[PDB]
RNA sequence: UGGGAGAGGGUGGUGGAAUUCCCGGAGUAGCGGUGAAAUGCGCAGAUACCGGGAGGAACGCCGAUGGCGAAGGCAGCCACCUGGUCCACCCGUGACGCUGAGGCGCGAAAGCGUGGGGAGCAAACCGGAUUAGAUACCCGGGUAGUCCACGCCCUAAACGAUGCGCGCUAGGUCUCUGGGUCUCCUGGGGGCCGAAGCUAACGCGUUAAGCGCGCCGCCUGGGGAGUACGGCCGCAAGGC
């Protein structure tokens, strides 16, 4: 992107919750364009969070995401023969991106054999404040901050 | 910029050679005992040069300062 | 353990460090701090953050003697300079005033090569 | 004769800022330094603060695109001694002029001799880094020297890379310094841009690189070579 600033693709609201953030999460889950297989996985998970929990799946979702968003991160830079982890605030658009990506990433690290279960648990497990997705989010924030000395390199 | 007011204008008739008139001479020094430039004193090459000797003269006697502490930064 | 209340804060900024010294109403060191005092070794000390941490370290150790008001004196043109000031104001101490007193000769000693190449 | 501007020169005398060192107070654990670091310095208390003293070297702002000097070069302030110079009046002498081989004097920096001085800086040198390797560039130390007196050396990108004097040939603009009736006029300097013209071109252009006269110095393809030899000068380095 050297000329313009690329406008963000606007997604199609969820087939069930009419939410755009859901389509995203689904997309991230999807691999090899198997959007059907993807969608189902998320949904089955929604029904799994619906059981083991009394709270609505949609709301559990929102929360987890919110909990896994990083508000700070270190972006490496060159300064007179040396690379520095420069803490940088994190763009809202990028937060949602990193959050959704991480959940799925962490989710597939889990031990439970069934996909939907892994998403299910990771998701609810996230809204609880725990889970590997949230640990990544924290390690990142710990990374930033911990280099506040190189913060004057605003970037 | 620098359109505040040339010291010469912001003042009456005076004897540039009077090295003892603190009350007036002092008006030609910055927030720091530094001798103001022509763009600020509105004097001519010749006057400015005389003022210079006059001020340095006072300073030695004890009437004017050589350097003052800045009060802000 | 000597109660002073009001005093002076000397910020010694430079390109390799920022050391702060807090003195009584007439120049005597009550407590001091520096980039190295807080832990940073090497170039880290010069950073403005270090400055902040140092100014704060000084202040906290200052109020221990019941300090509340301070007159700030800044010497140097280092990086921490402005941060250290910011730090103090937000330390709890009252910044009664700020005056820059960096020393400058009216030309005296030949500077070292690294500071010459000048006219 | 009257008056002007100026870091022009020489001699004393003085002022304030800063660095270093020493004394005292108060204060802890570092400081310093770099791309990053070490060497180094610090609990026989450093760094950072405040007070006192000693010493040496230089002179901030003003100070410019400024000023003065034949050149090299000359800036804190005061006094003395002193060179050049510009203007006004048109008063005196009546070419008394220009140039200038030799000669003589002056001549930045480094360097030399004798004796002083020595704070900061710093060839050499001692270390720490960097690097393929650094006899370097960066960092910590540091002697000659840098400063003074007297004597010597006599070189340079000693440059406007343009010898000195005189007369002649549009103007515009800025500026320093005189005199005038002071929008401006008239001198003496410093800069830009430009008539004519000149120039290989770049450029120069009433500070000429134009148009002319006078006198001096110098050039004659590159390398060898500012070398060898000889002479002269110098304590030497070395210079001509
Ligand atoms: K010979
Ligand atoms: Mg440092
Ligand atoms: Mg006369
Ligand atoms: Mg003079
Ligand atoms: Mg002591
Ligand atoms: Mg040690
Ligand atoms: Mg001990
Ligand atoms: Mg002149
Ligand atoms: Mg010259
Ligand atoms: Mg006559
Ligand atoms: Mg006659
Ligand atoms: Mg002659
Ligand atoms: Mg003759
Ligand atoms: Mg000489
Ligand atoms: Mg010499
Ligand atoms: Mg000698
Ligand atoms: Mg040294
Ligand atoms: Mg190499
Ligand atoms: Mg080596
Ligand atoms: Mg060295
Ligand atoms: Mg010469
Ligand atoms: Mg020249
Ligand atoms: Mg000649
Ligand atoms: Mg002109
Ligand atoms: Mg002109
Ligand atoms: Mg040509
Ligand atoms: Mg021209
Ligand atoms: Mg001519
Ligand atoms: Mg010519
Ligand atoms: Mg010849
Ligand atoms: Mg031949
Ligand atoms: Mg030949
Ligand atoms: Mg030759
Ligand atoms: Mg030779
Ligand atoms: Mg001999
Ligand atoms: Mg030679």
């Amino acid at each position: 992107a050297r000329r313009r600033r690329a406008e963000v693709r606007q997604l199609q609201p969820d087939l069930v919750y009419g939410d755009v953030l859901v389509t995203a999460f689904i997309n991230k889950i999807m691999r090899d364009g198997k959007k059907n297989l993807a969608a189902r996985i998320f949904y089955d998970a929604c029904k799994i969070i619906q059981e083991k929990t009394g709270q609505e799946p949609l709301k559990v979702f929102k929360q987890a995401v919110e909990n896994v968003k990083p508000r700070m991160e270190v972006r490496s830079r060159r300064v007179g023969g040396a690379n520095y982890q420069v803490p940088m605030e994190v763009s809202p658009r990028r937060q949602q991106s990193l959050a959704l990506r991480w959940l799925v990433q962490a989710a597939n690290q889990r031990p439970e054999r069934r996909a939907a279960v892994r998403i299910a648990h990771e998701l609810m497990d996230a809204a609880e404040g725990k889970g590997g997705a949230v640990k990544k989010k924290e390690d990142v924030e710990r990374m930033a901050e911990a280099n506040r000395a190189y913060a004057h390199y605003r970037w | 910029p620098s359109r505040k007011a040339k010291v010469k204008a912001t003042l009456g008739e005076f004897d540039l050679r009077d090295y003892r008139n603190v009350e007036v001479l002092k008006r030609f020094l910055s927030e720091t005992g530094k001798i103001l430039p022509r763009r600020r004193t509105g004097l001519s090459g010749k006057e400015q040069r005389i003022l210079a000797k006059t001020i340095k003269r006072a300073r030695i006697l004890g009437l004017l300062p050589f350097t003052e502490k800045l009060v802000r930064k | 353990k000597r109660q002073v209340a009001s005093g002076r804060a000397y910020i010694h900024a430079s390109y390799n460090n920022t050391i702060v010294t807090i003195t009584d109403p007439d120049g005597n060191p009550i407590t001091w701090s520096s980039g190295g005092v807080i832990g940073y070794k090497g170039s880290r000390k010069g950073t403005p953050y270090a400055a902040q941490l140092a100014a704060l370290d000084a202040a906290k150790k200052a109020m221990a003697y019941g300090m509340q008001s301070v007159d700030v004196i800044v010497r140097g043109t280092g990086a921490g300079r402005e941060q250290a000031i910011r730090a103090l104001q937000a330390s709890g101490l009252q910044v009664k005033s700020i005056v820059d007193d960096t020393p400058v000769p009216h030309n005296g000693c030949r500077p070292k090569k690294k500071f010459r190449k000048a006219s």
